[PDB]
């Protein structure tokens, strides 16, 4: 998902939002990054994204663009508020591989956390033929 | 000792992972500041402590950042005292010698 960032310059709060979300308490619009990252999604983060999203505003006026030093870097004064979607991620993933004999019932559990609620669970069946495709095994 | 009133403070320092430890200091595994600055506390439920473990990304950067907290006690002392009155007659001639 893309997360929209407000940054305020008064208080020096960064507002994660997102892509529709929107502010109106003075904050103005200073990017938006990918969560999770596409080419590195389990190696950086909001705090990655923001710092880099604000590394290219000037510290006088977020507004416009600026270059280093006149830029904003100090993060330990720059207070991060997150109210974007949580990140879906993947709790209990499923065992890669199951191996069973005829006539014995399987069992397939997932847990999920994060997302905007309510999650819906859509299981697909793939058969071992050559050129079969997933299908949707009916509910 | 003498000159400090009549009191005793003493501190208690509170756990890291403890309910009582209440503080601003809070940077959760994303950045974001929360509410709480003590991870899960004195939660032992598994699905509230995943959520709050401290990961940590190969760049690292400011995440999971927690606070402390302190208690302090206190205690005074109070004063007691009685007594009794009595009459040299009452001891001369009271029958028992022992009396007082």
């Amino acid at each position: 998902p893309v997360l929209k960032v407000m940054f305020h310059k008064d208080t020096n709060v960064a507002t994660v939002l997102d892509a529709s979300g929107s502010l109106s308490d003075g904050s103005v619009e200073v990017g938006t990054f990918h969560h999770p990252d596409e080419t590195y999604p389990d190696s950086v983060t909001i705090y990655h994204g923001v710092r880099d999203l604000l590394y290219k505003r000037s510290a006088k006026d977020p507004s416009q663009t600026a270059s280093y030093p006149n830029n904003i870097i100090n993060m330990q004064v720059i207070s991060i508020d997150m109210k974007a979607t949580p990140r879906l991620i993947l709790g209990t993933a499923l065992p890669r591989v199951i191996s069973t004999i005829e006539g014995k019932d399987v069992t397939w559990h997932v847990d999920v956390a994060g997302g905007k609620a309510p999650l819906t669970y859509k299981w697909q069946f793939k058969a071992n033929t050559v050129g079969a495709a997933f299908a949707d095994i009916d509910s | 000792p003498k000159h400090y009133g009549k009191t005793i403070k003493v501190y208690e320092y509170v756990p890291l992972l403890d309910d009582r430890n209440i503080n601003d200091q809070g940077i959760d595994a994303s950045g974001a500041t929360i509410v709480n600055g003590n991870l899960y506390g004195s939660s032992k439920d598994i699905g509230n402590i995943t959520s709050k473990l401290p990961l940590l990304t190969e760049n690292g950067g400011r995440v999971n950042r927690v606070g402390f907290t302190r208690i302090a006690r206190e205690g005074s002392i109070h004063k007691f005292g009685f007594f009794y009155e009595f009459t040299q007659e009452s001891i001369d001639f009271d029958s028992d010698d022992g009396l007082m």
